[PDB]
């Protein structure tokens, strides 16, 4: 939890790439893509 | 807490290395075993006629 | 004697590494910490 | 004085290396002990 509230939001706001709005990971090339795709479809019939 | 450390990554990485340094240290000094001092302890008697 | 002997380097090595973490902190860089440290052998010369 | 010492710069890191090859030098040659041993008013003779 200290390492959560410490190290874990000085990475996230120094060593992760700007993602655009409305990218899920769904154009993707390869298996990441049928994943990203495969759990953004499971997660509307999970919330349905 | 949170916001503190975002502006100051340097500080952040700082504590988690000296946390890793003194688990590194720590590892060295550590015994070793399968199990701790868990069995109840027992005392003997021994006589002779 | 046989018994350790010889202690002194390996404590004296993460010394010089911790105090340098401690000035990173302080000062929020990794170059600073070094003006401050340099000023040890000032000290020494006059002892010896 | 420190005004003219920040002009000149290269001069002092020289004169800075000398220093640390002094302390070097004087840390090597001087000899090492423990705890010193302590008159206390009192002593022993052996005789065998
Ligand atoms: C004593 C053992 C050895 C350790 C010495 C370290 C401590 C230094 C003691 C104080 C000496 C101060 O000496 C100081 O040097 C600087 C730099 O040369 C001089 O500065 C002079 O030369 C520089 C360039 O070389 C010019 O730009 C400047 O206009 C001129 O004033 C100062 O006029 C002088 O006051
Ligand atoms: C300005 C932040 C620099 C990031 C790099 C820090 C890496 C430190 C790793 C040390 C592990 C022992
Ligand atoms: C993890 C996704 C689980 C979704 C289940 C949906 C069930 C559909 C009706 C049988
Ligand atoms: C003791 C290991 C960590 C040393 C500090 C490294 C800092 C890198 C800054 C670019």
């Amino acid at each position: 939890v200290l390492v959560a509230l410490i190290l874990t939001p000085a990475l996230c706001a120094t060593m992760l790439k700007p993602i655009a709005k409305g990218d899920h990971g769904e154009g993707k090339k390869g298996f990441f893509g049928w994943f990203n795709r495969m759990f953004e479809k499971s997660t509307h019939h999970y919330t349905d | 807490m949170p916001n503190f450390f975002i502006d100051r990554p340097i500080f952040a990485w700082v504590i988690a290395i000296i946390i890793m340094l003194a688990g590194g240290l720590a590892i060295l000094k550590l015994p070793v075993a399968q199990y701790p001092t868990f069995a109840p302890p027992a005392v003997t008697i021994s006589a002779s006629y | 004697e046989r018994l350790s002997g010889n202690q002194a380097p390996s404590l004296y090595a993460i010394s010089l590494i911790v105090v340098f973490l401690c000035l990173a902190a302080l000062y929020e860089s990794w170059s600073i910490p070094f003006s401050v440290m340099l000023v040890v052998p000032l000290g020494v010369i006059g002892a010896l | 004085s420190v005004g003219g010492i920040l002009r000149s710069t290269g001069r002092y890191l020289v004169l800075y290396l000398i220093i640390v090859v002094g302390m070097a030098y004087l840390f090597v040659r001087l000899p090492s002990s423990f705890l010193p041993d302590e008159d206390q008013g009192v002593f022993m003779t052996m005789v065998q």
